[PDB]
């Protein structure tokens, strides 16, 4: 808007083509791996916590990153996220939210 | 006329001519601009942005007229 003050529909192609240099670096300061499931699963933990923070339930952000990468590891890669339904129940407390294998 | 005559009596009030054309107001975008750099704090960006505002003059008038404000 302020860069307006100028024609619009070339602002659209810096904004596509600029933000496309920034789009590419950003993949270059990516880092990849493991692909061992021993190092994977206190990645995805790291991920879940990241995610699941901010959140109500950041409170016990463990208890739900740990149900989180469970149910995801079952199925392998990459399966629907639609089997795995979230049931739930009005239950005193919180954190009695358990992951169920049935 | 009441602008030519008023025009006028600013000289009589206090005698002095600038350059318009929206040039008297770039000059402070230049000038300000450095009197903040050796500033400091936050009153860099403050000071700046008497760089970001004369900048409309020249560039309304000159838009006004159809050329590039940039």
């Amino acid at each position: 808007e302020k860069l307006i003050d100028i024609h619009p529909q070339t602002i659209i192609e810096g904004y596509r083509l600029a933000s496309a240099a920034a789009l590419d670096a950003l993949t270059k300061a990516a880092v990849d791996n493991s692909h061992d499931k021993t190092m994977f699963r206190e990645d995805l933990i790291h991920i879940a916590k990241t995610t699941l923070s901010s959140k109500i339930l950041s409170q016990d952000k463990d208890h739900f990153a740990e149900l989180a990468t469970n149910a995801i590891l079952r199925l392998k890669g990459s399966t629907n996220l639609e089997h795995i339904q979230i049931i739930k129940i009005l239950g005193g407390k919180l954190s009695d939210s358990f992951l169920d294998e049935g | 006329l009441h602008d030519s005559l008023c025009v006028v009596r600013n000289l009589v009030k206090d005698s002095r001519v600038v350059y318009g054309g929206g040039a008297a107001e770039v000059t402070m975008s230049l000038a300000v601009s450095e009197e903040a750099d050796k500033q400091r704090g936050i009153d860099q960006y403050a000071f700046r942005g008497f760089a970001q505002a004369l900048d409309t003059i020249p560039m309304t008038l000159a838009e006004n007229s159809g050329l590039d404000p940039i």
